[PDB]
RNA sequence: UGAAACUCAAAGGAAUUGACGGGGGCCCGCACAAGCGGUGGAGCAUGUGGUUUAAUUCGAAGCAACGCGAAGAACCUUACCAGGCCUUGACAUGCUAGGGAACCCGGGUGAAAGCCUGGGGUGCCCCGCGAGGGGAGCCCUAGCACAGGUGCUGCAUGGCCGUCGUCAGCUCGUGCCGUGAGGUGUUGGGUUAAGUCCCGCAACGAGCGCAACCCCCGCCGUUAGUUGCCAGCGGUUCGGCCGGGCACUCUAACGGGACUGCCCGCGAAAGCGGGAGGAAGGAGGGGACGACGUCUGGUCAGCAUGGCCCUUACGGCCUGGGCGACACACGUGCUACAAUGCCCACUACAAAGCGAUGCCACCCGGCAACGGGGAGCUAAUCGCAAAAAGGUGGGCCCAGUUCGGAUUGGGGUCUGCAACCCGACCCCAUGAAGCCGGAAUCGCUAGUAAUCGCGGAUCAGCCAUGCCGCGGUGAAUACG
């Protein structure tokens, strides 16, 4: 086991944090807890919408959560009435005025977190794990991506002897910092144990 | 015949009690 | 001995000296950083996601 | 030597002060 | 050792058990878990059953064992050698 | 000449990819050599084996386990042991029933936990000049669904990490070769730190790697000028202190600068030797970055997670004990054995960090650890702070010593509910082994090794001599 997380490797160069705020030594952590707590709520509730990235912005006693969901209609609800039921339920733990934006997804087949979640879904749904890899990587490249790689690990097909299966198209320069590589992870639960789904999309260099 | 290692002679179980 | 010790560290104790940190993410008793309220592992996990304001893999 | 608490040397080592190394 | 600016330590619940006994014409056999308690001159001539983690070791108390904690007289490791 | 009983599920031929060779060739790495300091002996610190124990919780196992998980075990931690206790439970949601509570002050007992307990007084929308009965944050007694499990399987798993190895390699698409595995390309000449690049070629391209983009350090510019700086004039209790000023130093963002660009020489080319300008030259020093894979490598005890298992107990609370045991054995370290040294006084020069139940100036008490007072600092301002080796001066005179500071007696300080097991520190006294370490054995190629001190994470305190950093001083040697 060797390889560095490609997003933590690009923080400051190609990648921005999921939380933007200064806070001092005396209350940084307490903001971090809410931050982690917030995302829990929304990954727990807005998973069905195709959640991709929870950006959390803070100025002072007013917090600015920003969801990046594939189908935002599943978030807003009856014309702002689902968004409301959580724009409120957020303040129920927030304590601050929890201003909640929903942002469109440019192309879901270009959001590594989603590709993962969808392959993870398919293998949770008893499809051929080898097929799903070669299919996801196909869909990504059709979408103009300059390279894409998917990786499955665990008891594929419930085979006792765990295994690792992957497939890759285009190019994925992991050692390059100027390469924009969306990386997401999904976790696939089954009756026989757990499998890990890793998705790498080369979006292009800068 | 209880929790962890060493074993108490029953399969799987050890000597430590709660 | 996990969950009942997650709770117990929260409880305010019979004595000041019995206070101790735990990771608020995973429950770890050891290697808990005060600044984050996090063990050294969860620290490295949340960091690499960029879910930690301003934190960046140092180098020099 | 550094193991000698009773010298200016041993207090520099154990990072303490006293008669044998005041401040 | 304990800062003499502060007290001389006895859990206050073992001391009470003694003074009472002193009053009514002692001695009952005193059992307690306060190994950290000091041997105090009021105790001399009682016998305090001290806990060694497993048993209450019975300890007679004489004028010359007064500066000490009671735990000093009920050891906790049973060793008896190698061989 | 030439059988059989009996017995096996193979015995074989060629060729393929590997791996291996006390086969070959060509390369390389503190691999050896050349050197410099150490380990192996001593005493002690810590980890481990073994043993012991009521328990000495559990894991890591050659390199790559052994100051490793442990970036802080007196209680807590704690997963172990003894004993005293709880049973929808310390925690989650949800269904009832009876109180109808919410929450803050008590008390009897007991080591505490617990068991028994005693006070006051709740809105919510209501029919209210009413008796007041509902309903409802959320509490409680019983009853359920369920919680709980650091119990097992790392040989069912995800994730993360170790490692070979920053080694130069691993492949693919189409074409070609072969019945086929497979081959070619990736081999060959030259080159490079490099499957780096050149030339050659039944191959032509392409991907993962190498390099590059990122960070620190080295020179210069711009932009800034307080809390930082003081070149030159004005004051000055002589402190950049005040006037002023941002030149410089610095601080922290944005740039420039090195590319074999130029000259000579070799060469088919790539490059290679040397030269000049230049702060810096052949990748300028250092870091971050770790290929396809390997090892049924490590982790079910961080977490996640399938299956197995426990249910007044393999769960949970408590007090005490243990994790600190000691005929022994190993590992990683600290301090030394002394004069290129030790000691006292005096006096210089860092860098990086930390600091509002914190850092503590300074002042008095105390031989001191400390205590009491007590300014400033939300900190380029105030503090931790003194750096230490160094330099000056004095003392020791080759001695188990003015070397060494282990062990033990006594007397204190502080943190802490509490230092018996089992804390650190201070002062008096004590003053062990050790005279440079058997067989054997480790690290380092330059601001390196060696030597000197400083800081931080954890943290009440601390068993840190550990770890991660920081600058001071600054070598030896590499033929091959
Ligand atoms: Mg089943
Ligand atoms: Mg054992
Ligand atoms: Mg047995
Ligand atoms: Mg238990
Ligand atoms: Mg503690
Ligand atoms: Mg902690
Ligand atoms: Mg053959
Ligand atoms: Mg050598
Ligand atoms: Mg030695
Ligand atoms: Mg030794
Ligand atoms: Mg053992
Ligand atoms: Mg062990
Ligand atoms: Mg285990
Ligand atoms: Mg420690
Ligand atoms: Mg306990
Ligand atoms: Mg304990
Ligand atoms: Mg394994
Ligand atoms: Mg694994
Ligand atoms: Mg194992
Ligand atoms: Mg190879
Ligand atoms: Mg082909
Ligand atoms: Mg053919
Ligand atoms: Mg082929
Ligand atoms: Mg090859
Ligand atoms: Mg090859
Ligand atoms: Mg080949
Ligand atoms: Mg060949
Ligand atoms: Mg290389
Ligand atoms: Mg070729
Ligand atoms: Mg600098
Ligand atoms: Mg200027
Ligand atoms: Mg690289
Ligand atoms: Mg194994
Ligand atoms: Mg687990
Ligand atoms: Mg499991
Ligand atoms: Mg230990
Ligand atoms: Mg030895
Ligand atoms: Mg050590
Ligand atoms: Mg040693
Ligand atoms: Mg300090
Ligand atoms: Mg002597
Ligand atoms: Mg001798
Ligand atoms: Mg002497
Ligand atoms: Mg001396
Ligand atoms: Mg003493
Ligand atoms: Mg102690
Ligand atoms: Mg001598
Ligand atoms: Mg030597
Ligand atoms: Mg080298
Ligand atoms: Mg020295
Ligand atoms: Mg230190
Ligand atoms: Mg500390
Ligand atoms: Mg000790
Ligand atoms: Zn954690």
């Amino acid at each position: 086991g060797n390889k560095i997380h490609p997003i933590g490797f690009r923080l400051g160069i190609t990648r921005d944090w999921e939380s933007r705020w200064y806070a001092g030594k005396k209350q940084y952590r307490h903001l971090l807890l809410e931050d982690q707590r917030i995302r829990g709520l929304l990954e727990k509730e807005l998973y069905s919408a195709g959640l991709a990235r929870v950006d959390i912005e803070r100025a002072a006693d007013n917090v600015a959560v920003t969801v990046h969901v594939a189908k935002p209609g599943v978030v807003i609800g009856r014309g702002g009435e689902r968004i409301r039921v959580l724009r409120e339920e957020l303040a129920k733990l927030t304590g601050k005025n929890v201003a909640l934006n929903v942002q469109e997804v440019q192309n879901p087949n270009l959001s590594a977190p989603l590709v993962a979640q969808r392959v993870a879904e398919q293998i949770e749904r008893r499809f051929a794990v080898r097929r799903a890899i070669k299919q996801a990587v196909q869909r990504v490249m059709e979408s103009g991506a300059k390279g894409a790689k998917v990786i499955v690990s665990g008891r594929i097909g419930g085979a006792e002897q765990a295994r690792t299966e992957w497939a890759a198209q285009g190019r994925v320069p992991l050692h390059t910092l100027r390469a924009n590589i969306d990386y997401g992870f999904a976790l696939a639960r089954t009756t026989y144990g757990v499998l890990g789904v890793k998705a790498y999309i080369f979006l292009g260099e800068v | 015949s209880k929790k962890s290692k060493p074993g108490d002679g029953k399969f799987g179980r050890g000597v430590k009690r709660g | 001995a996990r969950k009942a010790l997650i709770e117990k560290a929260k409880r305010t104790p019979k004595f000041k000296v019995r206070a101790y940190t735990r990771c608020v993410r995973c429950g770890r008793a050891r290697s808990v950083y005060r600044f984050f309220g996090l063990c050294r592992i969860c620290l490295r996990e949340l960091a690499h996601k960029g879910q930690l304001p301003g934190v960046r893999k140092a180098s020099w | 030597g550094k193991g000698d608490r009773r010298t200016r040397r041993g207090k520099i080592w154990r990072g303490t002060y006293g008669k044998y190394r005041p401040r | 050792p304990r800062s003499l600016k502060k007290g001389v330590f006895v859990d206050d619940h073992l001391l009470e058990k003694v003074l009472e006994l002193n009053a009514k014409g002692e001695k009952r056999l005193i059992k307690t878990w306060s190994r950290r308690s000091t041997i105090v001159p009021e105790m001399v001539g009682h016998t305090i059953a001290v806990y060694n983690g497993k048993q209450h070791v019975p300890v007679y108390i004489t004028e010359n064992m007064v500066g000490h904690k009671l735990g000093e007289f009920a050891p906790t490791r049973t060793y008896r050698g190698h061989g």
